[PDB]
């Protein structure tokens, strides 16, 4: 089933990397590293969770917290109110690029297990996934 | 037994001796004890060593008995829990040696004036200290190092006036922090750490509001869901979030978080 | 035109207020404040001018609460390998935050609402 | 011996640590309190409650969390019983959940020291607080589902956070719902509850 090195569940192929690259990078890297090469992505309600969880925590070890994840906020703007708390339409706005937090990784706590929003330009190592070669 | 009360429930042994009026250790007590309620006693003294016929003895309860020294020789290497809360215990027992499993540390109540150096030097997976109702007034740098996996600690109705600017350091599990009721005037600067304290009691205290009190003004600002007030009630013990319960000047008046801080750089 | 202690722009009534509270709390009193206001929504750069002076009385480097709310939550998620999920198992999934302003340079800062700082309410009448 | 007889031929003899989580929202009138504590000491009445059994908790709950029961309280069933009853009413504009699971996480369950044991938090939920304080709800229910902690949440008419619930139904199997319409309709449905709470413990490896 799976390429040797990746650890396999639901006939798919999942495979942690300690290779600290920002959201953007670790995407194309898994691309480019197998046929349907994407981030990992997490079904909310399943062994996945665990699967993937585990897959980090018991590998990853180190001092890093996070590990980058396939789902990202999808909007082109940087924060997504279109309104202020007056109706206004934002129009002009003026945030601090990086505080812009429009990427998910797994964060250390717990497991690996919840998920959390970070600045993109951030350097974690990932997992990627991707269907039986 | 002629004396204890013991009954066995899955890995434990639980034998009581409490309320019971012994001034030593009963004898012929079950082999494999796991945890030992000598609670509501006489033991004006007791001999930890005395216990070393007892391997698999996890929790000792000593709580409640006139206890004006204890006797720290021997060795005893199963056991993680230590009662030894409202006793008259004149300084605190130096375990680190007989007492390396020790997981929780309950002294509180007790008449200790001070803590040595290497005072828990020797207790590594402590995890929770409580020291409530006890005399203490300021204490011992680096105190909490031997305890870095220290999770719950209790400086709770003390005398303390000061706080070892870097008391907190390295701890990276704390999730209960009480300080409440004592005398206490200004925080050390960057005395929290970057950590995250869930629950932290600071009410009770004279906080002086001028311009060293800024720090402690910030991160009231920063975690005013962290700040909790403690409260028994003969039949209620509470825990209640309200950051306004901190203040300069204690009663109900002026919340430390809103001093304006003029006159002040 | 405007009530005491407040200012006037733009045909806009803003004020600037020392008290401390987060996000939702700055907002209702916002409004409380005087019928038909919220936290300073920011439409052109020379309006952020004005509210800059209102401040004053503040230290240098801290920030405003000022009209944007929960900004993550609000967003519309994806996964780059086409996934689709159902936005009702996704319960605040993202971080909690609003935005706030820093006088010194005008910057927005997106920050965890919880926080307690000090805003402006503005207004038309 | 403090002893004392089962009431009712439902009687769980097993391992178990139920915590009772009240809302003490003013959701709940003054006299509907009692009929949910009346539930609560329902419950309570058919469980053999000792340290080496089943053990009972009792926490109130608004904007704190208020314990009149604690899981290591040797005491009478009779008088755990007493306390059960005596719960007083808060009706607080706003009874938070993810505080009370706050306290149940770092607090209640901080040692699991009776492994050998089930662990649930019955959690009866009467209002919904305000979205700036579920924040860290998930990170809660998840961090007590690390423990073997379930969470059987049990909503009380129009106004209980259903979001939530379906939620915490939806963290792990064993995690069920039981929605509801009014305290009424608690002691209808004491048996069902209570036969699902005691099932899902273990019993004693002796006997």
């Amino acid at each position: 089933d799976c390429p040797s090195g990746w650890s396999s569940y639901e006939g798919n192929c999942y495979k942690f990397f300690q290779q600290k690259m920002n959201w953007a990078d670790a995407e194309r890297f898994c691309s480019e590293q197998a046929k349907g090469g994407h981030l990992v992505s997490i079904k909310i309600y399943s062994k996945e969770k665990d699967f993937v969880g585990d897959l980090v925590t018991k590998n990853i070890q180190s001092s890093d917290l996070y590990a980058w994840i396939g789902l990202r906020v999808e909007n082109k703007e940087k924060q997504c109110s279109s309104e202020w708390s007056d109706g206004s339409s934002v129009s002009y706005e003026n945030v601090v690029e990086r505080t812009v937090k429009k990427c998910f990784a797994l964060e250390k706590d717990l497991g690996f297990v919840l998920w959390i929003n970070l600045y993109c330009a951030q350097k974690n190592p990932f997992v990627c996934k991707s269907p039986p070669p | 037994h002629p004396i204890c009360e013991v009954s066995k429930v899955a890995s434990h042994l639980e034998v009581n001796c409490d309320k019971r009026q012994l001034t030593a250790l009963p004898p012929d007590l079950p082999k494999d004890t796991t945890i030992l309620h000598l609670s509501e006693n006489l033991l004006y003294t007791f001999s930890l060593a005395t216990l070393m016929p007892y391997t698999r003895l996890t929790q000792l309860n000593l709580d409640r008995c006139e206890l004006t020294k204890l006797q720290v020789d021997g060795t005893l290497p199963v056991l993680g829990t230590l009662d030894l809360s409202h006793n008259q215990l004149q300084s605190l027992p130096l375990l680190g040696q007989t007492l390396p499993a020790l997981t929780v540390l309950d002294v509180s109540f007790n008449r200790l004036t001070s803590l040595p150096l290497g005072a828990l030097r020797g207790l590594g997976e402590l995890q929770e200290l409580y020291l409530k109702g006890n005399e203490l007034k300021t204490l011992p740098p680096g105190l909490l190092t031997p305890t870095p996996k220290l999770e719950k600690l209790s400086l709770a109705n003390n005398q303390l006036t000061e706080l070892p600017a870097g008391l907190l350091n390295g701890l990276e599990n704390l999730d209960t922090l009480l300080l409440q009721e004592n005398s206490l005037y200004t925080i050390p600067k960057g005395f929290f750490g970057s950590h995250l304290l869930p629950f932290a009691f600071l009410h009770g205290n004279p906080w002086l509001c001028n311009c060293e009190i800024l720090y402690f003004r910030r991160w009231l600002q920063d975690n005013a869901e962290n700040v909790y007030v403690w409260k028994q009630g003969v039949d209620v013990k509470a825990m209640t979030s309200n950051v306004a319960s901190v203040q300069c000047d204690n009663s109900d008046k002026f919340p430390v978080y809103k001093y304006p801080g003029k006159g002040c750089p | 035109d405007c009530p005491p202690d407040w200012s006037s722009y733009e045909g806009h009534c803003y004020r600037f207020f020392k008290e401390w509270m987060h996000w939702d709390d700055a907002e209702e009193f916002c409004t409380e404040q005087q019928t038909g206001a919220h936290l300073v929504s920011f439409q052109s750069k020379e309006e952020a001018d004005f509210v800059r002076s209102l401040t004053s009385e503040m230290l240098k480097g801290d920030v405003v609460w000022i009209g944007l709310s929960d900004v993550w939550n609000k967003c519309r998620f994806e996964w780059t390998d086409g996934m689709e999920f159902d936005y009702d198992d996704y319960y605040l999934i993202a971080e909690y935050e609003c935005v706030a302003s820093k006088p010194t340079n005008n910057k927005w800062w997106i920050i965890p609402c919880t926080r307690f700082k000090n805003f402006v309410c503005e207004f038309q009448a | 011996d403090i002893s004392e007889p089962p009431l009712h031929d439902f009687y769980c003899s097993r391992l178990l640590d139920l915590v009772f989580l009240l809302d003490g929202s003013s959701r709940l009138s003054e006299a509907e309190f009692e009929v949910l504590k009346a539930f609560v000491v329902d419950m309570m009445e058919r469980l053999r409650i000792s340290q080496k059994w089943v053990r009972v908790a009792v926490v109130e709950y608004h904007d704190g969390s208020h314990a009149y029961i604690g899981l290591k309280d040797r005491k009478r069933p009779s008088e755990l019983r007493r306390i059960a009853s005596q719960v007083k009413y808060a009706g607080s504009q706003v009874a938070s959940t993810s505080e009370v699971l706050k306290y149940t996480l770092f607090q209640i369950f901080s040692k699991i020291d009776r492994p050998e044991a089930s662990r649930i938090a019955l959690l009866l939920m009467a209002s919904q607080e305000p979205q700036r304080m579920s924040r860290n709800f998930v990170r809660y229910v998840q961090g007590l589902k690390k423990k073997k902690v379930i969470v059987i949440p049990v909503g009380i008419g129009p106004h209980a956070n259903l979001k939530q619930i379906r939620l915490i139904e939806k963290q792990a199997p064993e995690n069920k719902a039981f929605v509801l319409s009014s305290v009424d309709e608690l002691e209808q449905q004491r048996d069902e509850i209570v036969s699902y709470l005691c099932d899902l413990a273990p019993e004693a490896p002796p006997p």
